[PDB]
């Protein structure tokens, strides 16, 4: 039962240097082989850098060749991936996987199975964008829609650089008809997203709907009454 | 020297239906092409190794067969847990483990027409100096939904931000949000705004337009 | 011409050579990939030769490929590990030759040239044909026949070589044979 633990999410700058540590256990350190892969958000999986810790031999993807250096310490069972000249494309999640351990039933050092995976780290690249506070902008109800049965209203979160925010409606009362949209990076180097709830027109007049936004890095909770 | 082409992405299979996915290597690896199941937002999981044997603990009789460049992956019975993005890895001559582009697997259901909405920027938002126009599409089974912005009946390019939610487990439906990209200036130049979505479910193209709102 | 180095009664660190290179293949027959490095034995033999990584299928414990029969072989009884790797080229210590060459055909051609019986090299021995062959094969399927004197044994002794060609970077083949000993296992890795 091989076990892999990876570093916490790190936010840095383009042109900086990133060091992510992959720690392993539950399998012979000399026998396992650590392979580093990068998954771009909403994109196909790619592999950058393959290293055998005991041998110390390193093979790198042609696209990332000369930009990624991987060093493994057998004594601490820690593998460090070093990337310099950071770019916006680099932002993604990084996974380290140890091939099946040998010493009994293997002979290609990979062969049977191969890869167990790790929790992963989301590295975010910001040129000068420090932690911002999310601003909730109301979606105006103009009563333009002629459909009584379906009325849709929402809150827009904007002006927050960090990746994770969570928004509840009516303190989580309505979990039906909610369509939260995944945050999207924009040229201004920050993420923005909107959460929408569909209610009958008669209900909208009778009850008020509150969107509550929680941001871990900001540590700020904002409630907007619609 | 090594490149990977997978089966057409977004294969349409309903639960209980056989799924066949094939990825072709650039050259003749012959004996090494593992299949990986990736759950969205999470770590990948191993499936068939060398494309000849199942990894311990993989159920549903995942079947992988083939030789040289050609390799196949067939699931006789489909289950809700089974639906996930599927990738293939080329190994041995480990100069470059090249992951395949991958194929998304989604439930197939009757085409659903998308509800069309549009949200005007609030007066406080205008006072902020931010101008955002958002059109919301909802409940459309096909992933493809080309969305365009019309000002004075003219298409706007590079002014669109698109966010698509994953299919609901309960409804298997998709929603699309399009944004103006927050044109802080030049909003004064144009008095009209329109958003149009092209969809198979819509009998005719439908445009939601707000002019001089409020 | 596989260069052969034999190491006796010396402690080691095989990782130093591997870390310098970029390894692509490490097949260990009858043993674990690291078992040879982790456990220590009577003597270690290391071979290095100009062999194309591209002919991965040709290099196998059992194959009908030409190298097995003529260019190179390893003892079945002893555990044998083969490493296919690549120098980074950052080091200028190792320069590159012209092109890779291998013996496609080594056989006892009769004085008639009708019936032919193939000559198959055993493990640990250079092929009889390689003495006739030089260092590199200039053209595809070059064949060399040496006039044989009665003192040599008479008949026809023939040799053949085939072109492979080489990429910018260098592909090399490594052959490792490990011998167990009753007590003299002194070659090894508060």
């Amino acid at each position: 039962e091989v076990q892999l633990v990876q570093s916490g999410a790190e936010v840095k700058k383009p042109g900086s240097s990133v060091k992510v540590s992959c720690k392993a256990s539950g399998g012979t350190f000399s026998s396992y082989a650590i392979c580093w892969v990068r998954q771009a958000p909403g994109q196909g999986l790619e592999w950058m850098g393959g290293i055998i810790p005991f041998f110390g031999t390193v093979n790198y993807a042609q696209k990332f060749q000369g930009r990624v250096t991987i060093t493994a310490d057998e004594s601490t069972s820690t593998v460090y991936m070093e990337l310099s000249s950071l770019r916006s494309e680099d932002t993604a999640v990084y996974y380290c996987a140890n091939s099946y351990c040998s010493s009994t039933n293997c002979y290609r050092y990979y062969q049977n199975g191969l890869d167990v995976w790790g929790q992963g780290t989301t590295v975010t690249v910001s040129s000068a964008w420090s932690t911002k506070g999310p601003s909730v902008f109301p979606l105006a109800p103009s009563s333009k829609s002629t459909s009584g049965g379906t009325a849709a209203l929402g809150c827009l979160v904007k002006d927050y650089f960090p990746e994770p925010v969570t928004v509840s409606w009516n303190s989580g009362a309505l979990t039906s008809g909610v369509h939260t949209f995944p945050a999207v990076l924009q040229s201004s180097g920050l993420y923005s997203l909107s959460s929408v709830v569909t209610v009958p027109s008669s209900s909208l007049g009778t009850q008020t709907y509150i969107c509550n936004v929680n941001h871990k890095p900001s540590n700020t909770k904002v409630d907007k009454r619609v | 020297a090594i490149r990977m082409t997978q089966s057409p992405v977004t294969l349409s299979a309903s639960v209980g239906d056989r799924v066949t996915i094939t990825c072709r290597a650039s050259q003749s690896i012959s004996s090494w092409l593992a299949w990986y199941q990736q759950k969205p937002g999470k770590a990948p999981k191993l499936l068939i190794y060398k494309a000849s044997t199942l990894q311990s603990g993989v159920p549903s009789r995942f079947s992988g067969s083939g030789s040289g460049t050609e390799f196949t992956l067939t699931i006789s019975s489909l289950q809700p847990d089974d639906f996930a993005t599927y990738y293939c890895q080329q190994y041995d001559n480990y100069s470059q483990l090249t992951f395949g582009p991958g194929t998304k697997l989604e439930i197939k259901r009757t085409v659903a027409a998308p509800s069309v909405f549009i949200f005007p920027p609030s007066d406080e938002q205008l006072k902020s100096g931010t101008a955002s126009v958002v059109c919301l599409l909802n409940n459309f089974y096909p992933r493809e939904a080309k969305v365009q912005w019309k000002v004075d009946n003219a298409l706007q390019s590079g002014n669109s931000q698109e966010s698509v939610t994953e299919q609901d487990s309960k409804d298997s439906t998709y929603s699309l949000s399009s944004t103006l990209t927050l044109s802080k200036a030049d909003y004064e130049k144009h008095k009209v705004y329109a958003c149009e979505v092209t969809h198979q479910g819509l009998s005719s193209p439908v445009t939601k337009s707000f002019n001089r709102g409020e | 011409n596989f260069k052969r180095l034999v190491f006796t009664n010396c402690n080691y660190n095989l990782t130093k050579l591997l870390s310098l290179f970029s390894v692509n293949d490490f097949t260990c027959s009858q043993i674990s990939p690291a078992a040879i490095a982790s456990n220590c034995y009577s003597s270690l033999i290391l071979d290095y030769f100009s062999y194309p990584l591209s002919m991965k299928s040709d290099l196998s414990v059992s194959s009908a490929g030409p190298i097995s029969q003529f260019n190179y072989k390893q003892s079945f009884s002893n555990p044998t590990c083969l490493i296919l790797a690549t120098v980074p080229h950052n080091l200028t210590t190792i320069t590159k030759p012209l092109k890779y060459s291998y013996i496609n055909k080594c056989s006892r051609l009769l004085s008639d040239d009708r019936t032919e019986v193939p000559q198959l090299v055993n493990a640990n021995q250079y092929s009889p044909c390689v003495s006739i062959v030089p260092s590199t094969v200039w053209e595809d399927g070059d064949y060399y026949r040496k006039q044989l004197s009665p003192l040599e044994g008479g008949g026809w002794l023939v040799a053949s070589g085939s072109t492979v060609a080489m990429t910018e970077q260098l592909q090399m083949g490594f052959g490792i044979t490990v011998q167990y000993g009753t007590d003299t296992n002194s070659v090894c890795p508060i």
